[PDB]
RNA sequence: GGUGAAAUGCGUAGAUAUAGGAAGGAACACCAGUGGCGAAGGCGACCACCUGGACUGAUACUGACACUGAGGUGCGAAAGCGUGGGGAGCAAACAGGAUUAGAUACCCUGGUAGUCCACGCCGUAAACGAUGUCGACUAGCCGUUGGGAUCCUUGAGAUCUUAGUGGCGCAGCUAACGCGAUAAGUCGACCGCCUGGGGAGUACGGCCGCAAGGUUAAAACUCAAAUGAAUUGACGGGGGCCCGCACAAGCGG
């Protein structure tokens, strides 16, 4: 059930990732799937490259959804997208707050 | 180095004397410090 | 295997309530969890480190209906006549 | 408490500068947080929130 | 040309010693190793020869300028330590060693040990 | 200018090589720990999914449901074996190149099987803790892993309690070495096994395997021994200390 869902975004697409993160939330609420924590880091330096690229815009959200939900989530950028690197992580209950 | 492979026989064997000289280190100078 | 499956196999098999534990109730949670263990092995056929529990399983279950068999018949063809064994 | 990789003020307190992680007879550290502490870092260290090798 | 700067790499085998001076832009200016230096055999896989091997990557350098150099080291033989020091001697004011010896992660199989 | 010492791939084809790119397999540094998990064989990157067992805390339930196990039936490192992918690196075979009376080898440069993946087979190892499984009891001290509880409590922690994993050691046992709550002590239940050394884990038979072969398993004949552990010595191309014109300063066939 609970996940952590953190994905990086390829930095020139930094501009729609406020629509890719929507479609994200309305694909998760449409099985009612909860969402508890929903933020987006800065465009932040990566320690090293990824597909030859030095700078990457991180969203962090934290996701209650229920099985295809996920599914179809990770395939919207395992299919394909220009999101980079994201790891789904399993969690066991909700969450508070980061970024300082 | 890494120049040759170790045989995983021969780098199972591990613990030269760690647990005499750094077990027994505080039980061989026992003889002064009474 | 699931908590509310766990929970309702043990309330149709119950024998006096506050029971979970008669071979009634414990062939019943064994006999629900090898068959939900089946479709595992199909799809997982490599498994043999998750066989091994499951012959446990088995046999555990061998030996509490020989247990009930040997002691009290009419609880015996009952439970046999449930659940689909034998 | 339970570290984290986020927590990148606590996770470089344990990588040392060439990017390893330091070990257990180094810093004063409990044998469960140690190998939860190498979890942390593993999930940074792919994020890219922290170096593999020292260069970059 | 005249360029100022450039990486400096040494190649640090347990068999020779290859010095290679470049740019930061990585083009190679002017190589010399410790056999090239007439050796060829036995005896010098030693930081005698490594010190007679890294002057002549510095006064083959001394054409194109090249006053500030950085060093990149890769090897695990001798003549590591004694090819920076006959670096700076030729008049070099180098910034900072680097190391760069390659380590697997696990990688391939190293060979059978000698017997 | 590898090393106990040199020999193969290179320049009207650019030579170890760039600050660069791409492909592909295969193994997952650091963490790493007399650490952990698993019945054993085994299992090391990270994330998800599917799943097994343990540990642990109280409470409720069943009420001897237990232990072991000839047969049997599963699972078993490696290497081998079919059948099909794969193929970096390494590399039985084998080619050379050295080294030596020779070198059929140890060293070098290569390098196909194999190693890797899928399904099937084999069913063996110094498969070892050379120690069957289960249960109960018998001085202590020092670590450590997973829990739990008490402790003025800051824990920098401390104590008892459990289940593991180690280091010493009392009683006891042991031929000795040594083992010593993880017994090789004290007892109990059941199983497997052994009966001098060779012959020999071999023939013949049976069963199994596609093969390689495995498993079950002898006799003739032969010898007075093999064998264990410790002791003194001698010895070592073992180690550590020590000495002497032993090592080289201003001698001479």
């Amino acid at each position: 059930r609970h996940y952590e869902i953190v994905f990086l975004v390829h930095p020139d697409q930094s501009e729609q990732v406020g629509g890719m993160v929507e479609r994200y939330t309305k694909a998760i609420e449409e099985d009612g799937g909860k969402i508890h924590r929903l933020e987006d880091w800065g465009r932040r330096q990566l320690a090293y490259a990824i597909n030859n690229v030095h700078k990457a815009h991180y969203v962090l959200m934290n996701v209650e959804c229920s099985a295809k939900a996920l599914a179809e989530l990770e395939d919207n950028f395992r299919a394909n997208d220009a999101v980079i690197r994201n790891l789904v992580m399993r969690r066991d209950e909700a969450v508070t707050e980061q970024s300082e | 180095s890494r120049e040759f492979y170790e045989k995983p026989t021969a780098e199972r064997r591990r613990k030269a004397a760690a647990a005499v000289k750094r077990h027994a280190k505080k039980v061989q100078r026992e003889q002064r410090r009474r | 295997l699931s908590v509310e499956e766990k929970a309702q196999i043990v309330n149709e098999y119950k024998q006096a309530e506050g029971d979970t534990g008669s071979p009634e109730v414990q062939v019943a949670l064994l006999s629900a969890n090898i068959n939900k263990l089946q479709d595992h092995f199909k799809a997982n056929g490599k498994d043999h480190h998750s066989r091994r529990g499951l012959i446990r399983m088995v046999n555990q279950r061998r030996k509490l209906l020989d247990y009930l068999k040997g002691k009290d018949v009419s609880r015996y063809t009952a439970l046999i006549g449930r659940l689909g064994l034998r | 408490k339970e570290i984290d990789y986020k927590d990148l003020n606590t996770l470089k307190a344990y990588v040392s500068e060439t990017g390893k992680i330091v070990p257990s007879r180094i810093t004063g550290t409990k044998a469960k947080y140690q190998r939860q502490l190498a979890t942390a870092i593993k999930r940074a260290r792919y994020l890219a929130l922290l170096p593999y090798t020292d260069s970059h | 040309k005249t360029v100022v700067d450039g990486i400096a790499h040494i190649h640090a085998s347990f068999n020779n010693t290859i010095v290679t001076i470049t740019d930061r832009q990585g083009n190679a200016l002017s190589w010399a190793t410790s056999g090239g230096s007439g050796f060829r055999g036995s005896r010098k896989s030693t930081p005698f020869a490594a010190q007679v091997a890294a002057e002549r990557a510095g006064q083959a350098a001394l054409e194109y300028g090249l006053k500030n150099l950085d060093v990149n080291v890769k090897g695990p033989g001798p003549g590591r330590e004694s090819a920076v020091r006959a670096l700076n001697a030729c008049g070099y004011k180098i910034a900072s060693i680097t190391d760069v010896t390659p380590i697997p992660h696990n990688g391939c199989r190293p060979p059978k040990k000698r017997r």
